[PDB]
């Protein structure tokens, strides 16, 4: 009655650790104890979020739109708030105090533990700004955290003032990476107006992005269906699928790497059975034309694929693969239990209220 | 005022669900701009009741059986469908906060696992 | 007074727990027992004529209308709503469509979100600040 029904069911860590657990004493965040906190369902007090958003939106207003990522290094694809798979890719990719990453975007929307993984990866970012970051995705934005679920999130955990704050250090998010001088790194793909590396540098990225144009195309384009059949003499194609932007093709992706002297395309957007996906070998170097990476294991909790991130080295792709791991409940909308059962109770009482009432004639 | 039934893939075309017999559906619900408000696929968990006797909206008891045997398209086991049903048939006015707005249309994508 | 006679009328037609199953519909609806308990104020495992017109008349100011939504789950009429109580009046309305583990998490962060002053159940105070007071006074008529 007063003591838990399942007792076998961990229960959340506080709403409200102090200052001193949050931060470090010199004031960057304490992931290690974020890391915990957040596994256990623990949340912060808004103004800690908020300095870690502030904190994080100050170093990555910094960084070029074109990031340079030197090797060994390992690349993720989407994680879409699935924290507790999260906790898994940093296993599978290395500990960050002596393992550079390289994040593709899509770390918001549809799980419900979005703040989550981003506060952690921003903490990671900010103790460790010169081996670890993060590119922005298509949902990193207000339109889609809007229509999905994140929004949904900030509001019920926090505020609609800590939701604009991640909106600004999304903004802040470079858009691209070149990797080991051999690979470019987007989370979406090519488009008709890359012309050169310069086209992506001149960019000005602190926006919401376009409707069209350069920076939505890297945040959104897809390589074509038929990629690998090879069988299109275009380079761009409307993307019916995503209703914007474009698909591309394998000679849009050579012609592309052959300009700016690179290997390969490396990019996520799109989910893997598999984790990741090779797709047609550069006629040039041999090296595959593109590479989908996807870090998200059985997607939506109903699509039971693979996840896979990218430890390369030496010259060498070292695709490892992972499962999903178990992850709290929570309902539609981050409803509470009154606020999801209330209206029921009310149809449920009045019908007896009313069969009561009608006895009489 | 009935809902509409739009059958993507179908079934046995023999096993019908009528007033009084239980039903299990993987269901997903959006809102006619496509934004997604609940979906069984994802819980898990296959969504069974009664059909017919108002232990769901409106719009579901129509579609499952088939208007109670007075159409306007039935729906068999095995079949994946989609039921767009009128906020009368649903919410009404009132809605589901806040997980479902006033006036609100609801599309269904349903798939009839069982019967009984 | 008229209506306080048409009550007399419809009890007397009608209160034990086997007799109050005997309402159409009432054997099949979820919430029975907690309906029963709520109006029997006494705990003694029937419905008096005062309690039926008392309770009854709820459905006054929104207040008796909030009070009532607290006691459905509040089972031992503690003023509190545990975490336990809650989750035992869930399950009668959840059924077989969550998991135990599920409806256990949810309870947990309900009401670690709604508790302010940090004992682990739900006083009324912390139960009206949660719920919409105006979508509960206006589904009860
Ligand atoms: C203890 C919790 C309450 C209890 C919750 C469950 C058993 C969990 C169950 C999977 C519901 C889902 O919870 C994850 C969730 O399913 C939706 O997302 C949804 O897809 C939906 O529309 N469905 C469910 C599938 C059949 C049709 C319809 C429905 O008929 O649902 C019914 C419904 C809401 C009827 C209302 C009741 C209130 C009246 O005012 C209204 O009168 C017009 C009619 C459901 C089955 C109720 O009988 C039972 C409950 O409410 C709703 C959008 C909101 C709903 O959560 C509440
Ligand atoms: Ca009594
Ligand atoms: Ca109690
Ligand atoms: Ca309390
Ligand atoms: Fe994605
Ligand atoms: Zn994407």
């Amino acid at each position: 009655t007063v003591e838990r029904a399942v007792k076998s069911v961990d229960p959340p860590a506080t709403f409200k650790p102090k200052d001193e657990q949050v931060f470090y004493p010199n004031g960057k965040p304490n992931h290690q104890f974020l890391k915990q906190h957040f596994i256990h369902e623990g949340r912060l007090h808004e103004h800690q979020a908020i300095q870690i958003l502030k904190q994080a939106t100050h170093l990555l207003s910094k960084e070029p739109n074109l990031l340079s990522v030197p090797a060994p290094v390992t690349i993720c694809g989407d994680v879409h708030g699935q924290y507790y798979d999260l906790m898994k890719l940093f296993e599978v990719g290395g500990d960050p105090a002596s393992t550079k990453y390289l994040f593709l975007g899509d770390y918001v929307d549809r799980g419900s533990f979005s703040i989550e993984c981003l506060l952690y990866l921003y903490s990671l970012k900010i103790n460790y700004p010169d081996t670890f970051w993060m590119l922005r995705g298509n949902h990193e934005c207000r339109h889609l955290t809007e229509y999905f679920t994140f929004k949904n999130e900030c509001l019920h955990k926090y505020s609609e003032e800590l939701y604009e704050e991640c909106l600004v250090s999304f903004n802040a998010l470079p858009l691209a990476a070149i990797m080991n001088e051999q690979f470019f790194c987007v989370h979406g793909g090519l488009s008709p107006q890359l012309t050169s590396l310069d086209s992506l540098r001149k960019l000005h990225r602190f926006r919401e992005p376009p409707t069209k144009g350069l920076m939505c195309d890297l945040l959104w384009a897809d390589p074509i269906e038929e990629y690998d059949d090879d069988n299109l003499d275009q380079e761009y194609v409307t993307n019916v699928v995503r209703g914007c932007s474009f698909a591309f093709t394998y000679k849009a992706a050579c012609k592309f790497l052959d300009r700016t002297k690179l290997l390969s395309v490396i990019r996520a957007h799109e989910a893997q059975n598999a984790g990741y996906r090779m797709y047609k070998r550069t006629k040039t170097m041999g090296f595959p034309s593109l590479l989908t990476m996807f870090s998200a294991p059985n997607y939506l909790d109903s699509y039971n694929n693979k996840a896979a991130v990218l430890k390369y080295e030496n010259n060498v792709m070292n695709i490892r693969q992972f499962n999903a791991s178990p992850h709290p409940y929570w309902l539609p909308h981050f409803m509470d239990v009154f606020t999801w059962s209330l209206p029921f109770v009310g149809e449920k009482v009045t019908d007896m209220l009313v069969s009561i009432l009608n006895v009489c004639t | 005022e009935l809902p509409q039934i739009e059958i993507v893939q179908e079934g046995d075309n023999t096993t019908f669900a009528k007033p009084g017999d239980t039903v299990t559906i993987h269901y997903d619900g959006k809102l006619t701009n496509g934004k997604e408000f609940d979906s069984s696929r994802k819980r898990g968990k296959p969504f069974t009741c009664t059909v017919g006797v108002g232990q769901v909206i409106k719009g579901w008891d129509i579609s499952l059986t088939n208007n109670y045997g007075k159409g306007g398209p039935k729906i068999s086991k095995g079949t994946k469908a989609i039921l767009t049903i009128p906020p009368n048939l649903a919410y009404g006015p009132r809605g589901i906060p806040p997980i479902i707005g006033p006036n609100e249309t609801l599309v269904f994508e349903v798939e009839l696992l069982g019967v009984n | 007074i008229e209506e306080i006679d048409r009550l007399r009328k419809r009890f007397m037609k009608l209160i034990d727990k086997q007799e109050f199953l005997s309402i159409p519909g009432i054997s099949s609806n979820p919430l029975a027992t907690r309906l029963m308990d709520v109006f029997d104020k006494d705990g003694d495992g029937s419905i008096d004529f005062e309690e039926f017109i008392t309770g009854l008349s709820a459905f006054s100011d929104n207040l008796n209308k909030l009070r009532f939504a607290f006691n459905i789950y509040d089972i031992d009429r503690d003023g509190y709503i545990g975490n336990g109580e809650l989750f035992i009046v869930m399950k009668m309305m959840v059924g077989k469509n969550l998991k135990d583990e599920e409806l256990q998490q949810i309870v947990d962060k309900t009401l670690m979100e709604a508790d302010l002053d940090g004992d682990g159940k739900l006083n009324f105070e912390e139960f009206k600040n949660a719920v919409n007071t105006d979508t509960i006074a206006n589904t009860l008529t």
